[PDB]
């Protein structure tokens, strides 16, 4: 038996996630201390 | 002695295109950028985009990415700046800041171009 | 985007005291945020830069500090003749933004 | 009693029979390394990694041990869980911090019973620091492990 409809389950997450601090950032850093941000517990946007 | 002069009060009509100048002397040109901001009189200091001193390319900021363009002309210290289509909303001064692409901070020195338009 | 408040809006202080003045953050500027005052009619001034140090040629009367999203600067002793209003500005994510205004007052 | 500092390897297990209010994590500590600390007080758990300098003998008796908070990454608040003896496993994992706890009581003091107990987690955290030595905070008597 085939599906009828599909369902998509994401949670609500009432922030964006801050991509502006690590692309749209003033001082990028360096290779031997190359400066690493976990981002995390929010909706991402990757079409911008 | 490093200073950086600029141009007279300005008076124009909502609509019109002016040409502000940036003359520097003292320092090494090439060196360090030519930083912009604006300052409405009842509100604070916006960043409104750079432009480097070898390639000319006018890297706006994220708001001001339309009408404001950054116009260089090499080999006599100058950083013009051009308004076009102006509206009664931009009542501000225009301040000219020579700031590099590493420190990130400014030493803004401008004596003020009052751009007043009704 | 950057949110960059700071409180008292407007205090005042008398002659020879010491006042505490911060500025608030919304995103992390972690080092990254100056120190400037603007004097009425007068293109702006360096205090602090990068949070701690000082600039060679200002009056040393005053020292900045802090971390995080918190932040600071302590007037050792003020002196009436200012009458400054202090600027935010960070420098750490683009747009450059700034802060209203703490304006000092005398009683 | 007394609480001297011990490797931490690859892991550790905790045990103890309110005596002790937490642990102090780390590499180097005195402000040079970023150091992990945890409070159990005033039934309000705090974590803090801030980059704690630490005292000749680091103990509680306000709050004296996480004193000089500066330049802080992270923070963390939740609530905390109360003859019983009180399990502990602190691992360091793919940048992942994780607590795993289970108290079930006691009828003995000589060593720790023969019986089965499993430790559900209870709280993860994500920071990634390296760590290798750590210290704990009416005398009490505690057991630590190796994973
Ligand atoms: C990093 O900065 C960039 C550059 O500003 C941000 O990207 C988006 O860029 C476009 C133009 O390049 C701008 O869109 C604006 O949208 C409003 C409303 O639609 C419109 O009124 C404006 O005229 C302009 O077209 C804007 O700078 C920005 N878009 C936003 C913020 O929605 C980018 O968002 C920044 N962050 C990241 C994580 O890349
Ligand atoms: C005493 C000490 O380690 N101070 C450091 C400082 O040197 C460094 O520039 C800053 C980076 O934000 O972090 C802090
Ligand atoms: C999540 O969002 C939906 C609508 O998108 C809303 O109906 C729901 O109540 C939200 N869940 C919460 C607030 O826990």
């Amino acid at each position: 038996v085939q599906p009828t409809e599909s369902i998509v389950r994401f949670p609500n997450i009432t922030n964006l996630c801050p991509f502006g601090e690590v692309f749209n950032a003033t001082r990028f850093a360096s290779v031997y201390a190359w400066n690493r941000k976990r981002i995390s517990n929010c909706v991402a946007d990757y079409s911008v | 002695q490093v200073q950086l002069v600029q141009s007279g009060s300005e008076l124009k009509k909502p609509g019109a295109s002016v040409k502000v100048s940036c003359k520097a002397s003292g320092y090494t040109f090439t060196d360090y950028g030519m930083n912009w901001v604006r300052q409405a009189p009842g509100q604070g200091l916006e960043w409104m985009g750079w432009i480097n001193t070898y390639s000319g390319e006018p890297t706006y900021a994220d708001d001001f990415r339309g009408r404001f363009v950054f116009s260089l002309d090499t080999s006599v210290s100058t950083a013009y700046l051009q308004i076009c289509s102006l509206k009664a909303e931009d009542t501000a001064v225009y301040y000219c800041a020579r700031g590099g692409n590493w420190d990130w901070y400014f030493d803004v020195w401008g004596q003020g171009t009052l751009v007043t338009v009704s | 985007d950057i949110q960059m408040t700071q409180s008292p809006s407007s205090l005042s202080a008398s002659v020879g005291d010491r006042v505490t003045i911060t500025c608030r953050a919304s995103q992390s500027v972690s080092n990254f945020l100056h120190w400037y005052q603007q004097k009425p009619g007068k293109a702006p001034k360096l205090l602090i830069y990068y949070a701690s140090q000082s600039i060679s040629g200002v009056p040393s009367r005053f020292s900045g500090s802090g971390s995080g999203t918190d932040f600071t600067l302590t007037i050792s002793s003020l002196q009436p003749e200012d009458f400054a209003t202090y600027y935010c500005q960070q420098s750490n994510t683009w747009p450059l933004t700034f802060g209203q205004g703490t304006k000092l007052e005398i009683k | 009693f007394d609480n001297p500092v011990l490797p931490f390897n690859d892991g550790v297990y905790f045990a103890s029979t309110n005596i002790i209010r937490g642990w102090i994590f780390g590499t180097t500590l005195d402000s040079k390394t970023q150091s992990l600390l945890i409070v159990n007080n005033a039934t309000n758990v705090v974590i803090k990694v801030c980059e704690f300098q630490f005292c000749n003998d680091p103990f509680l008796h306000e709050f004296r041990v996480y004193s000089s908070a500066n330049n802080c990454t992270f923070e963390y608040v939740s609530q905390p869980f109360l003859k019983n003896l009180r399990e502990f496993v602190f691992k360091n994992i793919d940048g992942y911090f994780k607590i795993y706890s289970k108290h079930t009581p006691i009828n003995l003091v000589r060593g720790l019973p023969q019986g089965f107990s499993a430790l559900e987690p209870l709280v993860d955290l994500p920071i990634g620091i390296n760590i290798t030595r750590f210290q704990t905070l009416g005398a009490a008597a505690y057991y630590v492990g190796y994973l």
